[PDB]
């Protein structure tokens, strides 16, 4: 967006010497076939465990028996003839 | 400028010019529009030896 000096104007470009023009133009690079090399194993030996931990313990209960119940010797009150 | 410089003196001169492009600072008659990229102006000044 310059603007045209009216007292002295320029006039466009003139040829100068160039860079040898075929230097300028690469080549188009050529890819052979390729491949991931080896047998690949199936799994892995893992340094650490694939699956999910607890972050709180829970204590764990298991139901257990008595045993044989007995009978007993009370000690028996005494005969409410109006005295209780 | 020393009207007289004696002998072992030094004398201090000073002295102005103006080179004129336009005729006057009312007047562009003669004036260069410098708003060029690529060519550049000159000012050619010989002095007293």
């Amino acid at each position: 967006m310059a603007l045209i000096n009216p007292q002295f104007p320029y006039a466009g470009p003139v040829p100068i010497p160039g860079p040898a023009p075929t230097e300028t133009m690469p080549l188009l690079n050529y890819r052979v076939e390729g491949r991931i090399a080896g047998i690949q194993q199936a799994r892995q030996f893992m340094p650490f465990l694939q699956g999910p931990h607890r972050e709180v313990a829970e204590q764990t209960y298991y139901a257990i028996g008595t045993g044989i119940q007995m009978g007993q010797t009370f000690n028996q009150p005494l005969i409410n003839t109006q005295e209780g | 400028a020393p009207a007289t410089i004696a002998a072992g003196a030094t004398g201090e001169l000073t002295m102005y010019y103006w080179v004129p492009l336009a005729y006057s600072e009312t007047d562009l008659t003669g004036a260069v529009l410098a708003n060029v990229p690529q060519s550049k102006q000159r000012l050619k000044l010989e002095f007293a030896n």
